[PDB]
């Protein structure tokens, strides 16, 4: 019969790994790096576009940075489609929440379920899991600014800056250099982009190859606003912290 | 060798390994003889034992008053069938009103056995019988295999050693057949033929099984003292 | 089941049910008590059709005990009462709606601040002052639209409902058997053992 | 609208001795102001030394029958043709009858033979499956009629030792076989007067440890 | 569906999906179970490859999965998610039903039900997760410390260890451990437990986890200064 | 649940000596209209079984088509169709007792009356009557409909009881038959002249007679009564 | 029916009548209305004979297999819940029950439980249910208090069944009696209302509507 | 790979024959029936001392009459004993009486062969169903995971198990009592065990038709340990 196709996608190797979520990461560390910075006044997401053509339409375009909520957003490291998917769940998720309980979804909430169905790939089903690694950066009145990170194998952690997809190895190294406890988004924003700078495997870092974006409170008292930099936005503070 | 990972592949030759596994299944099991006159059906079947502590695997089951079976094989498959065969009676009694004919038992079996051999994931049963019985045209026996084949005879024999028994058979051919109201003598004929398939062991009283249905006789089985008589 | 109250003060929500569990011609019992702690700082009451209204208050109970052990955190009681709301608008339009009215009094330990709601087996969700189920609002929402001040104590808010139990002991035509109080607020859910 | 029931009429009884049970019931099947048969049978020995009536609606009572027949065929294979003692069967038939509670058999059963000690049963059943063993059970449409002769004449109510006053009850016996199947023609004759469904001939079914036999008297045919 | 069985006998009598679950298991980061008098403590490693890490959200090692009984693991994360939720809401269910929260006993044996379940179920694998569980029963002061594995036994220790390097601290605990006299007090408890994880940790700073159970639901988390302590202490008693 | 449309009247038979009579007439009624007039409610089984249905006419054609499959799927993997296997009147009875209370328990009836006559294989007369609940009853005269009020009675007066049954011939039993078949034409408001009768005999076997009439009818009578009571003219 | 069992100071009193009917007509005078269903568990039956002894058999074989798989014998509270869960399924089908779960643990004490088809769940001290409760309660209201010695008790309870079995013309035939303690329930003997209604009419001196 | 539910050329299901081997890794196990009643006895075998051994449970009550010891991979074990008590406890619902104990393991023995592609492979674990009944008596069987199963007089299964039947092939006759029977049990699996045997790494039960199925005491069990070590010395 069909037995004989079939790869057998949630097994374990002898080690007791997960063959499909060990290649998976593998193909997660081509990506474009993505760096997620968390600060005492806002949360930073800084990521790296995939090589670009100099005809791609810059300003209409999305391919690590979405918005999953209003207090929620995600940067993406790995397959753009697979992520789509596991993005629109997330917001749905969120809005069922909402609909529920009348108040916004605490963040690990979204971030457990969209782990918890990353998982479920890796158990049954027989099918390839995602090759999709999330950075989510977030609010809650709970536990404040907050940043997390997603792999294909569902497992999930909180951190005070971390990064995904390509060399980071690198970059962990380089935030664990200058990050502390004190800083503001401002400060932040630098760390993110000098990181950036700094292991990218291009020749040097331009406006036109980065996607950006910060989570204040930085709005009128209470509140929190969530700001997708526009390419002459990325351009100028490229420009006011010295890179270019 | 490269065919017999399963029923659903033939071979170069046209073959079915898993079926012949399953066939090769019943030659390891013990030997089981069914005979049959006119007015009378039986069947002999000698009993095998795990070791001298254990209990002697029963061989015969019961599917109506009026029909049954010996096994020789996986005996949880002939209990698949003959709980098949049970219902199948069951149905043509309360619906019909009707025993139902030994050859339509025999038809039944075959179809269900060939089911598994045809589709993916399904195995052969790995189980023969000899089916035993009496209706409105008299006594009959049957052979079933688990390639679906069903045959009916005057006599026969299956399990190891079978080809003794069957040899006698096709020569006591014209004898047994004519043994009429004639329970015991009938009886004698089959333990007599199941003996010619005995090697270092001989019939004992917790060995022997046999069973009998015929004209004024509903399907009963012989066990422990009750087969003293033909010893 | 039958007579619901509540009443939202200054710092507390009191929640007063009667004990009466009547069957044909017979009060089978006279010591019922008609609620569920939902919350450490959340009480929920009920009346409504026999067997669905413990059965809905349980199974309520259970989905938020639920969420307490997984997020390590307590709901608020706005968005438990929503909770509530949402499976009672399900309900209605099912096979077979539960038939629960229910009173949910609640202390935010965010905000610092007790909450009434008020809801029916359509799920009609409703924050008030003071709230009641069935017949009971026929005579005591007049009442406490002329004693109820908005400043007042916990002390203050049992006065008013003991004034509210002796109108409805006197013009109500069945025998509810008393009440069982409750208060809800910063300090948690407690009994008052004497009324 | 389509009304799935019927009334198929006739009366039966069960009786218990000390060493014997009887199981009658008259012959006689209508439909309305109709006689569709003045020979019916519907008591059964359904094996075991059980016998069995389900009197009411008799297509719901030959289904039932049929099913508890099959039933006690299934026993033997399932457990080594052991056989189906009188208790179990009762309990049995108890969720074959409450398997269709939103759907019930219109029918009152009776089942009749030996306990495990040898000693005489009847068992009697409800449409729904409520079951109890009794000494005595008339079931059907005369049902009425007759078993309040039977509390009379086989458990000796209402019946006091004569000149002690009121105080000392008749004491209870066991009945003979041949004092049973008088009450039986007795109450059938009875009943055959006064009710219309029931008449045409009447069926005994005794049971011992022998076997069942069986005994057949005419009753009145109009 | 999916249907393929994936679990299943090599002619040697395995199940090596079942044994291969295991060494994931070894894998994972080490955590310890001791029970007291009157009390159990749970001890866990934390890998200190992870700095940056935000403790205040990151996902806890040890798990509430009622009021009264606590679970921790080795192994897979998760997959450890998936046996929580799942005993989190039978311990809710047998509150509704049975009128009682669950003995620790019965939440350990439907944990490895559920573990079970998956090793003969077709287009599943195995959970690569080992549980501790402990607790006390409802009106009960005896303590109670469970292990389970992917195979889906499970028992009852004195005191336990599973995860990378188990067989070293399972072999401090053996010796250290008195069944006749255990740890009489809270404090004599989190020590033992302390020890046996400083066998193989690295540094006691945040590294190790420790959540103590006391009973008629009184379950604490220590923090880092408290932990600290203990470590501050044990290294002084050692040079000697 | 069902309302019957185009209907068929009563079914009468009874056993004899050697065998057993079955009759119906050829009409189907619609309603008060008397419909149509060459209908067959007499369906042979066989050369051993005649079933008679009352009732319902388009599930009669249903009832037809089971038994015409029902003849097929026994001559299947059956060398001894036409012999010792060939179906039986009470195979074909038991068969549709079945479908009948299995229908009504359904909820979904066929609104059918039907006797099934016929001789067993050794012989014995075969005569049992079932209908859309399910019921079933044997009896040495059966019938349907106006049948059971009106013809039982007369063909009771020839077989009262089991005894009755070797002391009737064929010749007393058709007459019988015959008479009831008239009498069933005077008072019977949905019934023809025309009409099918059936024999099955042990030794004659099967003999199927089509377009019989209902004859020697006394209407001369009638030419005396005038009005309803006083009226002399 | 009319079924009653109460608590007090010596245990729980249980006690049943034995009439069964169908309309007015009087299907059986010798019906048993308690099930036993373990050394320390009693049910009684009122409402539906069929869905009483049904389910209340059922309820039985699920208190085996709660001690078989939790090694303990099932609580009070638990066993009746399970009956009480089970008609809340059915709610609505048309089930006729009347039920009370009494019994002894360890961890309740004495306990009864009322538990009826429409759902309704309830803990207490004493109970009458069936058509004649309410003469039942009538007596036993009147003459209950927690002192009362288990000899006194069980009359009490045998004595307002008496009272229904009387008044209410859908209760009748004889007493049941059951004691239930710390070591198990223990059986006091069916008691006829033939025989019993005269010996208290004329021991106790009461029942004097009736012409003596 | 290959089918799970594949024949092997002999004739035998590779999966029932693999799920054999897995039950001769398993801890020892032994029952013996006598005229008085069926003895049960296990190697509790702890992996480690730490491990409390009254937790290790593999004798199994499964009715008042029926007793169950278990011997392989324990945790397949579960849902056998769950459906063998559900079908016990059914059967008196659905009759009113005790189930027979040759029935009890028929339908344990059906689930059995309920694999392939029902669950995914075969129970990796032997089961000794040891009971009463008032028809055939005090009976022990042995339930495999190839649906067979065979009664026996006495019957060792688990690792030690072919030289321990070997000894109960000479030890056993028809005339043994309980007591007898009792210490028979304790003899032998302290004479195939790895450690040293006590009340503490080994579990006796029995069942007689007076007091049903009964799990003996660590206390009990110690002093047929000392009264066996006793009589071995005794000549
Ligand atoms: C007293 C006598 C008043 O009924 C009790 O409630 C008694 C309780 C009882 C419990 C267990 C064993 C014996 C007696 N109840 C009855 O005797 C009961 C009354 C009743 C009839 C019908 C009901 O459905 C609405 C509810 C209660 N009698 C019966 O159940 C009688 C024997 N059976 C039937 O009426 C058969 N019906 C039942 C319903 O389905 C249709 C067939
Ligand atoms: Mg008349």
């Amino acid at each position: 019969g069909s037995r004989r196709y079939d790869s057998r996608t949630t097994i374990f190797s002898p080690e007791g790994r997960l063959y499909q979520v060990e290649y998976a990461l593998e193909s997660i560390s081509h990506a474009g790096t993505a760096i997620g910075i968390m600060a005492s006044d806002g949360i930073v997401l800084a990521a790296e576009r995939k090589v670009t053509s100099t005809l791609l339409e810059q300003d209409t375009s999305t391919e690590k940075l979405y918005k999953l909520n209003d207090k929620i957003a995600v940067a993406v490291a790995g397959l753009t489609a697979d992520a789509e998917i596991l993005i629109n769940t997330a917001r749905i998720h969120a809005q069922n929440y909402l609909k529920t309980y009348n108040e916004d979804i605490p963040v690990e909430i979204l971030v457990r379920r969209l782990s918890d169905i990353k998982q479920g790939y890796t158990q049954h089903g027989g099918l390839r899991p995602f090759g999709v690694s999330f950075i989510y950066a977030g609010y809650d009145d709970r536990y404040g600014y907050q940043l997390y990170t997603s792999n294909p194998s569902g497992n999930y952690t909180g951190w005070k800056a971390i990064s995904v997809g390509a060399n980071t190895s690198a970059a962990q190294t380089l935030l664990q250099m200058d990050y502390k406890d004190d800083m503001k988004v401002d400060d932040a924003i630098e760390l993110a982009l000098k990181t950036l700078s700094k292991t990218t495997d291009s020749s040097a870092l331009t406006y036109d190859r980065l996607e950006f974006a910060t989570i204040r409170k930085g709005a009128n008292d209470g509140e929190v606003y969530q700001k997708i930099f526009k390419p002459q936005e990325i351009k100028d503070i490229l420009v006011k912290t010295g890179i270019t | 060798n490269n065919y017999d990972g399963d029923t659903v592949t033939f071979s170069p030759t046209g073959r079915l390994f898993q079926v012949e596994y399953a066939l090769e299944a019943i030659k390891q099991g013990s030997v089981t003889v069914g005979l049959r006159s006119n007015t009378h059906a039986v069947l002999v079947a000698l009993k095998r034992n795990a070791d001298e502590l254990s209990s002697y695997q029963k061989k015969i089951i019961k599917c109506d008053e009026h029909m049954g079976l010996s096994l020789a094989g996986l005996a949880p498959d002939a209990r698949v069938l003959s709980n098949y065969l049970r219902q199948q009676c069951n149905y043509s009694s309360l619906v019909f009103n009707r025993k139902l004919a030994v050859e339509r038992a025999g038809h039944l079996l075959c179809d269900k056995a060939q089911k598994n051999t045809q589709s993916y994931g399904g195995r052969p049963y790995g189980v023969g019988l000899l089916i035993i019985g009496y209706d409105k045209s008299g006594a009959h026996l049957l052979e079933f295999q688990p390639s679906g084949n069903v045959t009916e005879l005057y006599g026969t024999a299956i399990g190891a050693r079978s080809q003794g028994a069957k040899t006698y058979l096709e020569r006591t051919l014209d004898t047994f057949i004519k043994i009429d109201g004639n329970p015991d003598e009938l009886i004698k004929a089959g333990v007599e033929a199941i003996s010619q398939s005995l090697r270092d062991e001989s019939l004992t009283v917790d060995n022997l099984s046999i069973a009998i249905v015929g004209k004024d006789t509903p399907f009963t089985i012989y066990d422990g003292e009750a087969v003293a008589k033909y010893i | 089941m039958d007579i619901i109250l509540g009443i939202r003060v200054q710092d507390s929500v009191i929640l007063a049910s009667s004990k009466a569990v009547t069957r044909g011609i017979s009060v089978l019992k006279d010591s019922d008590d008609k609620t569920r702690q939902l919350s450490p700082h959340t009480l929920m009451s009920f009346a409504g059709e026999a067997g669905d209204t413990v059965q809905f208050a349980e199974y309520i109970q259970a989905n938020i005990q639920l969420y307490s052990i997984r997020e390590d955190y307590e709901l608020s009681p706005q968005a438990v009462s929503s909770f509530v709301r949402q499976e009672l608008a399900k309900s209605i339009r099912s096979r077979r709606p539960y038939q629960v009215n229910v009173l949910i009094g609640g202390y935010d330990k965010k905000k610092n601040k007790p909450e009434l709601y008020q809801i029916d087996y359509l799920g009609t969700k409703v924050e008030l002052p003071y709230g009641a189920h069935g017949y009971s609002g026929f005579y005591t929402f007049s009442l406490l639209d002329h004693h109820y001040r908005p400043d007042m104590t916990t002390e203050e808010g049992l006065d008013l409902l003991k004034l509210c139990v002796q109108e409805l002991e006197k013009r109500m035509p069945m025998d509810f058997k008393g009440v069982i109080v409750k208060i809800v607020d910063k300090d948690g859910i407690r009994q008052v053992d004497d009324f | 609208q389509f009304n799935p029931y019927g009334d198929n009429g006739g009366t039966i009884l069960g009786i218990a001795g000390e060493d014997f049970a009887v199981l009658a019931g008259d012959t006689r099947n209508i439909t309305d102001y109709s006689i569709n048969s003045r020979y019916e049978p519907k008591v059964f020995d359904c094996g075991d030394n059980i016998v069995m009536s389900a009197n009411g609606f008799a297509a719901d009572g030959d289904a039932l029958v049929k099913r508890f027949k099959n039933s006690v065929k299934w026993y033997h294979f399932d457990h080594n043709d052991k056989k189906l003692s009188i208790n179990s069967a009762a309990r049995n038939i108890q969720h074959l009858l409450y398997g269709k509670r939103f759907f019930p058999y219109y029918v009152h059963t009776i089942i009749a033979g030996l306990d495990e000690d040898g000693k005489g049963a009847v068992y009697s059943f409800d449409p729904v499956g409520s079951y109890e063993r009794e000494q005595c059970r008339a079931g059907g449409a005369a049902a009425s009629l007759i078993m309040p002769f039977l509390d009379n004449q086989v458990n000796f109510k209402n019946q006091y030792e004569p000149g002690t006053n009121g105080k000392v009850k008749k004491p209870l016996k066991y009945l003979s076989v041949e004092e049973v199947i008088k009450l039986v023609r007795d109450s059938f004759t009875s009943a055959t007067e006064r009710h219309i469904q029931v008449g045409d001939g009447l069926e005994i079914l005794i049971v011992t440890k022998d076997g069942v036999r069986k005994e057949f008297y005419e009753l009145k045919r109009d | 569906g999916y249907d393929r069985a994936l679990s299943i006998f090599s002619p040697d009598g395995h199940i090596f999906q079942v044994e291969y679950a295991l060494e994931a298991v070894k894998r994972g980061t080490c955590a310890v179970g001791v029970k007291g008098k009157n009390c159990v403590v749970l001890g866990c490693e934390r890998r200190s490859t992870l700095k940056l890490q935000d403790t205040r959200i990151t996902p806890s090692k040890v798990s509430k999965i009622d009021s009264h009984v606590v679970l921790s693991f080795s192994g897979l994360n998760a997959d450890s998610r998936i046996l929580i939720e799942k005993a989190r809401v039978e311990a809710q269910s047998h509150r509704l039903t049975l009128e009682d929260p669950v003995t620790v006993e019965y939440l350990t044996r439907y944990v490895a039900g559920v573990q079970q379940r998956y090793t003969q179920s077709g287009g599943v694998r195995p959970f690569g997760v080992s549980t501790l569980i402990a607790g006390f029963d409802p009106r009960d002061d005896e303590p109670k410390l469970y292990q389970t594995e992917p195979s889906g036994i499970y028992s009852s220790w004195s005191a336990q260890t599973i995860g990378r390097n188990s067989k070293t601290v399972r072999e401090f605990l053996e010796k250290n451990y008195d069944r006749k006299e255990p740890p009489a007090t809270v404090e004599e408890c989190v020590k033992l437990t302390v020890r046996s994880l400083l066998e193989v940790v690295q540094t006691g700073a945040k590294n190790i986890e420790i959540t103590v159970v006391k009973p008629d639901s009184d379950i604490v988390a220590l923090s880092s200064e408290e932990i600290n302590q203990y470590v501050t202490q044990i290294e002084q008693e050692k040079q000697e | 649940t069902q309302q019957p449309i185009v209907t068929g009247t009563s079914v009468i038979s009874m056993k004899y000596d050697n065998g057993v009579i079955i009759a119906a007439d050829n009409l189907g009624s619609y309603g008060s209209l008397l419909r149509f007039n060459g209908v067959e409610r007499l369906i042979p089984v066989g050369d051993n079984t005649v079933v008679g249905i009352s009732g319902d006419i388009s599930d009669m054609q249903h009832i037809e088509r089971l038994l015409k499959d029902l003849v097929t799927e026994n001559a299947y993997d059956n060398p001894l169709a036409d012999a010792e296997e060939a179906l039986e009147p009470s195979y074909i009875f038991e068969y549709l007792a079945t479908v009948m209370y299995q229908r009504r328990s359904k909820m979904n009836p066929l609104w059918n009356a039907i006797i099934v006559a016929g001789v067993q294989s050794n012989g014995d007369q075969f005569l049992r009557y079932v209908n859309l609940l399910g019921v079933t009853y044997s009896s040495p005269t059966l019938a349907t409909g106006f049948g059971a009020h009106m013809a039982n009675p007369l063909l009771r007066k020839v077989v009262d009881r089991e005894s009755d049954i070797p002391k009737t011939t064929v010749q007393v039993a058709e007459e019988a038959i015959v008479n009831a078949m008239r009498v069933l034409y005077y008072r019977d408001a949905r019934s023809s002249r025309n009409f099918s009768l059936a024999i099955i005999d042990k030794n004659t076997g099967l003999t199927f007679k089509k377009n019989l009439q209902v004859e020697n009818m006394k209407w001369d009578f009638a030419k005396d009564i005038k009005g309803y009571g006083t009226q002399k003219i | 029916t009319t079924t009653l069992a109460f608590r007090f100071q010596g245990g729980i009193i249980v006690a049943v009548d034995s009439r069964a009917t169908a309309g007015n007509w009087v299907a059986s005078q010798t019906v048993k209305k308690v099930i036993e269903i373990n050394p320390f568990l009693l049910g009684t039956m009122a409402g539906g004979v069929a869905d009483c002894q049904f389910w209340e058999t059922w309820l039985g074989s699920q208190c085996r297999l709660h001690e078989l798989r939790e090694k303990e014998r099932i609580s009070v509270a638990a066993a009746s819940k399970i009956l009480s869960n089970l008609v809340y399924q059915y709610k609505g089908a048309g089930l006729s029950m009347g039920t009370m779960i009494c019994g002894y643990t360890r961890k309740e004490g004495p306990t009864i439980y009322y538990v009826d088809s429409d759902g309704t769940r309830l803990k207490g001290d004493i109970f009458c249910v069936g058509s004649g409760q309410t003469f039942a309660y009538g007596v036993l209201d009147s003459n209950y208090k927690w002192d009362l010695s288990v000899e006194d008790a069980l009359y009490l309870g045998k004595r307002s069944i008496l009272a229904a079995a009387h008044r209410d013309a859908y209760s009748g035939g004889s007493v049941n009696l059951y004691h239930v303690t710390e070591d198990g329930w223990i059986y006091h003997g069916n008691h006829d209302v033939g025989e019993l209604f005269w010996k208290v009419k004329e021991e106790e001196g009461s029942f004097n509507n009736v012409i003596g | 790979d290959r089918g799970v539910s594949t024949f092997s050329p002999e004739g035998r299901l590779f999966q029932v024959e693999y799920s054999l081997e897995a039950i001769k890794l398993g801890s020892t196990a032994i029952g013996i029936a006598t005229k008085e009643g069926v003895v049960l006895g296990v190697e509790k075998r702890a992996t480690s001392p730490l491990l409390e051994s009254d937790s290790i449970e593999k004798i199994v009550e499964i009715d008042r009459h029926i007793g169950c010891a278990m011997s392989g991979l324990t945790a397949d074990a579960r849902s056998m004993i769950e459906h063998a008590r559900t079908a016990a406890v059914t059967h008196n619902l659905y009759y009113d009486e005790d189930i027979n104990v040759e029935s009890l393991t028929q339908s344990v023995c059906d689930l059995a062969l309920r694999f392939g592609e029902l669950m995914s492979r075969p129970f990796g674990v032997a089961l000794l169903i040891a009971g009463h009944d008032a028809d055939d008596g005090y009976q022990l069987f042995h339930a495999e995971p190839s649906g067979t199963f065979y009664r026996y007089n006495a019957k060792a299964i688990g690792s030690g198990s072919e030289g321990a039947q070997a000894e109960l092939l000479n030890e056993w006759h028809s005339s043994l009592t309980l007591k007898e029977a009792e210490l028979l049990v304790l003899k032998i699996l302290k004479q195939v065990m790895e450690e040293k045997l006590d009340e503490n790494n080994a579990q006796l039960s029995c069942i007689t038709k007076q007091d049903g199925f009964k799990i003996y005491d660590n206390e009990k069990t110690a002093e047929l340990i000392k009264e066996l070590k006793e009589k071995e010395a005794a000549e």
